[PDB]
């Protein structure tokens, strides 16, 4: 009985492969051969803030491009002004093992999560004037990897037990569960339209999910190792992926195959974090060799390089208008570059 | 303006508080527990005093923070770097699993020990090996032979000889004999001197680190 | 075992009736958003009067 | 009654191998300090208290090498002092400063080692206190060597002359100390002997004995302990035996009142050897503290 | 919730000394700096003193520079004010205002009850208007003039609007130009520019009776205006 | 008069 199912799956997978291969008349490398290159790109530091004392693992910009939140293993979240290098709030934590942080679009809430398997939500604007814990969402059997806000009363998260979740905040109950992966889910990024979201897993696969309905729409393959970070194009019809085998890839949701890859014979170390920039001309990535790189989205030729840290770059961020970057690394320092 | 100066002053105050907190917290010793299923993983943690479980205890003006991560059931490689700077790893091995099978449990424990010891993140990290259950080991030896687990082993039926052989074969797998040291101690269900053994081990590690870091050698 | 095949064929067979378009179209669309004031980072596009002091 | 002297205080081979030995010591000292300084300044991860103390010792040795070997060598080669007043004053000041800085840095490194090993439970010192200690050491050195720079002066001798191989005469001078009374120069030399050679040696000896006793009371571990003890005793003995003869000679000339042939022999032969040993100690410090350190070995 | 009470004040002979106290309960007193405001029995508002969080910067005025003492204690959540000499001009009622300072902070958000005491260069704002007859259902405008420009190089101004209903402590409406307060309907809007600013109310109501106050936060010497009464016949 | 080498 099961042999019939296995052979049907094999035949239908072969059919899918043939269908994708029969619609591959052109490639981006051949088409984008007469365009003018950007040239050499150089970037320099602009501010340096030194409040932390241990490895920084997360950082997320605010909506106004002025306030930011940073998370490190010392057991504290810090709120910073990127303009005057002051600190607003110092939030203690119950668990020191954290791996993600987020900022609400309205600016009223922050979120945290890690190896303690619980997503914690804090509210900033309160009448007393001190930050107080609000909600503690639990129900995951893995470990949290990323979490982003959609609005004031909804949030999505991804766990290491091959699942993702969407839940509302007033009642601490799961609303929708997304399943289908085989390995640990590593990163997710929400769409500008706030209707779909992409995710990357440990089995070299990327999936697209519908928020309202709740089943996987598309799957993408191509890498030979773990997927470590994901981002979203501003247009909303592309995304960029980084992996542990020293390469990046760019995908398209209306074509359903891989388009182009960034790699070099020199680079051996893996890629930890990725972030996209405005207009879709610059792609910024953090690597294991203590450096950050800037690439063109139109060709694999390398554009610019950045080196100002003494340890592994862990997190990368860009403001809404793509005018500067923030880099947090393992040397307990995070910097601003413009 | 005045507002910028007031914000600066609040920032400086919070910075002072953060530095004081970090100075306070940068003195406690951290330990990582590892094991294989039913072993001294639970008896030891009971004798010292969801995901990560933390145990805190004080011993002769040293604060010990012990992390148990056994209930993870995920990919170990992805979160193993978070424990990079830990002082030591307590590895628990079942001594009376030579007959039970679930592929022998002893082989699985040996494989886990080999994988953990030669990890890239734990290069200068010390490992404390705990042979967990021995009170009923004497009866199991006097009633059943040890040849089933080890066909090559040859020796008398004395518990001393078999224990020494097990200890030697488990310390054999250590690739590096100069960067790290492995310490071995036999524990019983009613033993109450394991805390002192761990204290001696950690103070030796601390004095060695202090000597090596800046001074001689 | 049956559900996996059912789901995969359901989401990749009715999907096969969807259209296809070259990524070059969307790319050539979005280069009109670059090489102008909407983008700063490539080369040195912004004037020295940046939001940051230097 | 004009007393005639030669241009060269020694014969040809004496000068030849003196020059060769001085050149060898100078180049070895230069290379050692340069390499140590570059290695420490290259790596950011090596920003600890002990490493900055090592750097300060290296620069003190560099100063001793640059401003104390050539001047003394030319002074010892030619009979007189072929320099004017300002050079005599400045050279006295800088020489005192550099020697004092090196010796006090050696004391400070040892006391940091003692604080690290004997009482590890106490709070560790940060960079600010290390900077304060370096500043106070250099400031005290300048303060203690100032009076010698104040009084030093050059006098031109009326009844002596010097003649070279071309039977051509030249004047002579003497960079010496013009005290208001001859009685209290001995007090100054005694205070210098006390603050340079007595207290540092005593402190190093007693506190190294303390750390050695502590480590002894605590088969490969015993071998490591023995090697530690060997290093400690060897560095102490090196310092003491390298520095003793010069100070002994200075006290002897100041107090024992040597006769005329005795003075001739001492100031022609005995001082060069003491200078060579004293300057060799500074040049050997970088190899001892650098090749015996694994971190600098990379 | 947030509650601040003040005690101390009454009948005192000239030349004496007096101590006033202010206490709070449940608003994280350790993270709030305080200011003092003195209002004359006739009209007008003045600035007395300012204490910072952590007992740091302490500020006074020109008249009360050498005679006034301001101090606080974070434990028990208390502040004290000590008067060394009392003159004929020191008859007024005083109010204690809380404030916190960061990017999105709203200084001068809460006011106490105030205490009445009877004894028995600097920028200038004019606010020439004194009273404008009004009726419910229409829109009104109140203008205010300033001596020097309040537009800093930061790109923002420092303009405070306050409303004092008869029998009630002042409340906050517009702490900074084109920035509303909390608990206030959206019918208020400053929308000022240059040096002379305005305040527009689209619709009126029975609770819109009181006096309006203008305040500048560029130089720490603080001066208020004269007020603009709305009789609302 | 004391034509002898300098200390240090």
């Amino acid at each position: 009985e099961l042999d019939q199912l296995r052979q049907e799956a094999e035949q239908l997978k072969n059919q899918i492969r043939d269908a994708r291969k029969a619609c591959a008349d052109a490639t981006l490398s051949q088409i984008t051969n007469n365009i003018d290159p950007v040239g050499r790109i150089q970037m320099r530091t602009r501010r340096t803030l030194r409040g932390h004392l241990a490895k920084i693992y997360a950082m997320h910009w605010g909506t106004d491009s002025r306030l930011l939140v940073s998370a490190s293993q010392d057991g504290k979240l810090i709120i910073w002004d990127s303009y005057t290098t002051n600190k607003v709030h110092a939030i203690p934590l119950r668990s020191s093992w954290v791996m993600t942080c987020a900022y609400a679009p309205s600016g009223n809430y922050v979120a945290c999560g890690g190896l303690d398997n619980i997503c914690s939500i804090y509210n900033l604007k309160t009448r007393e004037g001190n930050v107080r814990v609000s909600r503690e969402l639990a129900g995951h059997t893995g470990y949290l990897s990323c979490c982003r806000f959609l609005d004031d009363n909804q949030i999505v998260t991804s766990s290491g037990d091959t699942t993702c979740a969407l839940w509302d905040i007033e009642t601490g109950q799961q609303t929708t569960t997304f399943t289908g992966h085989t390995g640990d889910v590593m990163s997710l990024s929400l769409a500008p339209d706030t209707r779909l979201f992409v995710s990357g897993a440990c089995d070299a696969s990327a999936k697209l999910w519908d928020v309202r309905e709740g089943m996987c729409r598309q799957t993408f393959t191509g890498h030979e190792s773990d997927i470590n970070a994901i981002c979203f194009f501003p247009n909303g019809n592309a995304f960029a992926t980084g992996s542990d085998d020293a390469t990046c890839r760019l995908f398209d949701l209306r074509a359903d195959q891989e388009l182009m890859t960034y790699s070099h014979d020199n680079i051996i170390c893996g890629i930890t974090s990725v972030s996209f920039s405005k207009s879709g001309r610059l792609l910024l990535a953090g690597y294991d060799d203590f450096n950050c790189n800037v690439w063109d989205a139109l060709k694999a030729d390398r554009a610019g390089v950045l080196a100002g840290h003494d340890n592994r770059v862990s997190c990368l961020g860009v403001t809404d208008d793509g005018m500067a970057v923030a880099t947090g690394s393992w040397d307990s320092f995070l910097k601003i570059w413009n | 303006s005045a507002e910028d100066k007031a914000a600066v002053e609040r920032s400086k105050m919070i910075d002072r508080n953060l530095r004081e907190d970090g100075e306070k917290a940068a003195r406690e010793v951290k330990l990582l527990l590892l094991g294989a299923g039913e072993s001294g993983k639970n008896t030891i943690v009971k004798q010292m005093k969801t995901g990560i479980v933390e145990t805190h205890f004080t011993f002769k003006d040293l604060h010990f923070k012990m992390f148990d991560v056994g209930a993870q059931r995920s990919e170990r490689k992805k979160w193993i770097h978070c424990f990079e700077g830990v002082t030591a790893i307590i590895f628990c091995v079942a001594l009376s699993d030579y007959d039970l099978v679930l592929m022998n449990r002893m082989h699985e424990s040996m494989k886990l020990f080999d994988s953990i010891c030669n990890n890239k993140w734990f290069t200068d990290t010390s490992i404390i090996l705990f042979l967990n259950k021995k009170d009923l080991f004497e009866e199991k030896i006097k009633k059943s032979p040890l040849t089933i687990c080890y066909p090559e082993y040859a020796g008398s039926n004395t518990y001393e000889e078999a224990a020494a052989y097990i200890q030697c074969q488990f310390e054999d797998l250590n690739k590096r004999k100069d960067t790290k040291e492995i310490y071995t101690h036999f524990t019983c269900s009613t033993d109450t001197k394991n805390v002192q053994f761990v204290f001696d081990a950690v103070t030796d590690v601390i004095i060695k680190n202090n000597l090596k870091d800046c001074g001689l050698f | 075992s049956i559900a996996q095949a059912r789901k995969l064929v359901e989401q990749l067979k009715m999907e096969a009736n969807i259209d296809r378009i070259k990524v070059s179209k969307a790319a050539a669309d979005l280069m009109a958003y670059c090489e102008a004031h909407a983008k700063e980072d490539p080369l040195l596009t912004p004037v020295p009067a940046s939001e940051n002091p230097f | 009654n004009l007393t005639f002297s030669s241009y060269y205080q020694h014969t040809s081979p004496v000068a030849a191998m003196f020059i060769v030995a001085y050149a060898l010591i100078f180049l070895l000292c230069m290379v050692g300090n340069t390499l140590v300084c570059f290695i420490v300044l290259k790596n950011r991860h090596m920003h600890t208290v002990t490493n900055m103390f090592i750097l300060n010792l290296a620069v003190s040795d560099l100063l001793v090498g640059i401003f104390c070997m050539p001047t003394t060598l030319v002074d010892n080669l030619i009979t007189g002092w072929p320099f004017d007043n300002a050079t005599c004053k400045m050279s006295g000041l800088v020489q005192g400063m550099s020697v004092s800085a090196s010796v006090w840095t050696l004391v400070a490194i040892a006391v940091e080692r003692f604080r690290c090993i004997v009482h590890p439970f106490r709070e560790k010192l940060t960079l600010r206190k290390a900077l304060v200690t370096i500043a106070v050491i250099w400031a005290l050195a300048l303060l203690i060597m100032c009076p010698s720079a104040v009084t030093l002066t050059v006098t031109r001798e009326e009844h002596h002359f010097m003649v070279d191989a071309r039977n051509r005469s030249y004047p002579l001078y003497s960079c010496w100390e013009a005290w208001p009374e001859k009685g209290m120069r001995r007090v100054y030399t005694t205070v210098l002997f006390s603050h340079i050679y007595l207290a540092p040696l005593a402190l190093i000896v007693v506190m190294y004995a303390r750390i050695a006793r502590k480590l002894c009371q605590a088969p490969r571990a015993s071998r490591r302990r023995a090697r530690v003890v060997h290093m400690l005793v060897m560095v102490a003995l090196f310092f003491t035996l390298s520095w003793l003869p010069l100070w002994a000679l200075l006290l002897l000339i100041d107090y024992g009142q040597l006769s005329a042939p005795q003075l001739h022999l001492v100031t022609v032969y005995a001082f060069p050897f003491a200078h060579w040993l004293a300057f060799f100690n500074s040049s050997a410090n970088p190899i001892i503290y650098g090749y015996f350190n694994e971190n600098f070995r990379r | 919730d947030v509650q601040l009470v003040e005690s101390g004040g009454g009948l005192v002979q000239p030349g004496g000394s007096r101590k006033l106290s202010c206490s709070a309960s449940g608003f994280a007193f350790s993270s709030f700096g305080m200011h003092w405001v003195r209002q004359a029995p006739e009209k007008g508002l003045e600035w007395v003193a300012y204490i910072s969080s952590g007992s740091g910067t302490i500020y006074y005025a020109d008249t009360v520079k050498g005679r006034f003492t301001i101090s606080r204690d974070d434990p028990k959540n208390t502040l004290f004010l000590q008067m060394t000499s009392l003159r004929s001009e020191d008859t007024a009622m005083y109010y204690c205002v809380r404030s916190i300072y960061y990017y999105g902070s709203s200084p001068f958000d809460f006011w106490g009850q105030g205490t009445t005491l009877t004894v028995s260069s600097d920028i200038v704002m004019t606010q020439a208007t004194s009273s404008v007859p009004v009726t419910p259902g229409e829109s009104v405008s109140i203008s205010c003039r300033s001596s020097k420009s309040l537009l800093h190089s930061n790109g923002n101004t420092y303009l405070y609007w306050f409303l004092q209903r008869p029998g009630q402590s002042p409340q906050l409406l517009i702490y900074r130009m084109s920035n509303l307060a909390s608990g206030v309907p959206d019918r208020f809007s400053g929308s000022g520019s240059g040096t002379a600013f305005t305040l527009t109310i689209s619709r009126l109501e029975a609770e819109d009776v009181g006096v309006y106050y203008c305040m500048q936060h560029l130089e720490y010497p603080l001066t208020f205006g004269a007020g603009t009464k709305l009789e609302l016949k | 008069v004391p034509n002898l080498p300098q200390r240090f």
